């Protein structure tokens, strides 16, 4: 079946930038759009935006316009999300979700925990 | 324009109710339960774009003829103006069949129940077109003979009502193990043979093909069978899967053929009217 | 931006019982709604999409209903594994939004 694999937990300093990896297998990578979701601890899901492998076209929530940038590797069938100027507020688990024609997500990545500490 | 955004999906991820042709591998609309999104998709490319437009174009043109012919300027050219009803019945059938067809194809991806409702309409529409075609045709071929004409008409309507009722089954029954819907469909095609040959025997073989244009008119029956045979076979998609996803699929050729065949019926039928004025009876 | 309001914040029931979770949208989302179940420390899993369509492999106890601005998720014959957080989302308009979520406890 379809599998979405994400990178390991990340621990970083404020103002740092991080890259999240979504590895897609069991389906044609270019066939469907990829979405990114952020969940702050003990909080509800937030939609960062979507990315089109076919058009390399992406949409971002107004909240995450400067914070996140989506890139993709078609040969590796891998999707990436870049977070810059990390802040305290960004400490959340990040997911990549694949849509099926419409933005409903049948498949999800395990998620990546991005921990930002002044420490 | 940022509302109801969607992308084409391969055949494999489709739900069973949208899986009706395994030779169309890609370009399928994802299921969207929105009429706005379904009607907006007409101006977009997918497996059903061709099917929408062919019968959407066929509807407008047949609509013109119905109204244009209905407002005949030469009401004086028509004798006795009673004839308009006969032509009108044909136009309703053609127009309704055509309107139902483009509607079903447009709303096909909405939901299983919506797809089901419109599917029944599409089947009913075909029966209506067949019913419609016979009234003008039977009236003029048997223009001189009233008793044979009334009798042929009753059969078609009984078989026709039976066809719509069997297909929609809103009132009662189905889905069933029974293949009876087919029996009624069989009635429509078969009912046509007794009248057509009857016309030939009474008017003579030579006179009927040359003047009646029945033999020339023979092409229409061939065309319908070609379309029916072609769609079930799913040619050329069967031979080249994935090469006919958006264009030249079996369904669109069949859709095109219905318009061509209904039009041929009209041209051939119109000639029959001229034949009738020349000879009162013989 | 469409705002999704989920009700209630949390709820509890026993095995075999029926529970209903309601979602209300700020604007009409035209049946473009999905329901997700999230176990603690795990990624969410889709239950229902397109308002009333059950996702493949999902237990029959889960069902979706509603149109326009109001949608409901109903769980019949509640099971021990059904505990978790449930979310609703609208994919009709951008930005896509999620409900606050509902926490479920089984007794
Ligand atoms: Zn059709």
């Amino acid at each position: 079946e379809v599998l979405l694999q994400q990178s390991g937990p990340e621990l970083v300093k404020p103002g740092a930038s991080v890259r999240i990896t979504c590895k897609a297998s069991g389906y044609t990578f270019t066939d469907f759009n990829m979405d990114w979701v952020k969940q702050s601890p003990g909080k509800s899901l937030e939609w960062i935006g979507d990315f089109n492998p076919n058009s390399g076209g992406s949409i971002y929530n107004q909240k995450f316009k400067d914070k996140a940038t989506f890139t993709v590797d078609k040969s590796s069938s891998t999707a990436y999300m870049e977070l810059r100027s990390l802040t305290f507020e960004d400490t959340a688990v990040y997911y990549c979700a694949r849509e099926t024609g419409t933005a409903w997500f049948a498949y999800w990545g395990q998620g990546t925990l991005v921990t930002v500490s002044a420490a | 324009g940022s509302e109801g955004r969607w992308r084409v999906i391969p055949y494999d991820v489709l739900p069973d109710w949208l899986k009706d042709n395994d030779y169309l591998l890609h370009g399928h609309r994802p299921p969207m339960p929105s009429f706005r999104a379904c009607f907006k998709s007409i101006f977009r490319i997918h497996t059903e774009t061709g099917n929408i437009w062919t019968h959407l174009l066929g509807f407008v043109l047949f609509l013109f003829l119905g109204i244009l012919t209905m407002l005949r300027p030469n009401m004086y050219f028509m004798a006795p103006l009673q004839e308009k009803v006969v032509f009108g019945m044909f136009f309703l059938g053609a127009v309704l069949c055509l309107s139902f067809s483009w509607l079903f194809h447009t709303v096909y991806c909405h939901s299983e129940k919506v797809s089901r409702t419109f599917s029944k309409l599409d089947y009913s529409g075909i029966a209506l077109l067949i019913m419609g075609s016979f009234v003008p045709w039977l009236y003029y071929s048997f223009y001189c003979s009233p008793q044979p004409r009334l009798i042929y008409l009753s059969i078609v309507c009984v078989l026709g009502i039976s066809a719509i009722i069997v297909a929609q089954w809103d009132r009662f029954a189905t889905p069933k193990h029974r293949q009876t819907r087919a029996g009624v469909f069989l009635g429509l095609g078969l009912s046509g043979v007794v009248p057509t040959m009857h016309f030939t025997i009474a008017e003579g073989f030579v006179k009927a093909t040359t003047v009646g244009q029945m033999g020339w008119f023979f092409l229409m029956a061939v065309m319908y069978i070609t379309g029916a045979g072609l769609y079930a076979a799913r040619i050329p998609e069967r031979f080249f899967p994935g090469k006919f996803d958006i264009w030249f699929q079996s369904h669109q050729i069949f859709h095109v053929l219905v318009v061509a065949a209904a039009f041929v019926h009209f041209y051939g039928v119109s000639n029959l009217q001229e034949f009738r004025y020349g000879l009162e009876g013989g | 931006d469409i705002q999704m309001t989920q009700s209630p914040a949390s709820l509890s029931a026993s095995v075999g019982e029926t529970v209903t979770i309601t979602c209300r949208a700020s604007g009409n989302i035209h049946n473009f709604l999905a329901w997700y179940q999230q176990k603690q420390g795990k990624s969410p899993q889709v239950l229902v999409y397109n308002a009333k369509t059950l996702a493949d492999g999902v237990p029959s106890r889960f069902s979706g209903s509603g149109s326009g601005t109001q949608y409901s998720l109903k769980i019949n014959s509640l099971q021990p594994e059904d505990f978790g957080s449930y979310y609703c989302q609208q994919f009709w308009s951008t930005p896509y939004t999620f409900g606050g979520g509902t926490k479920l406890e089984i007794n």
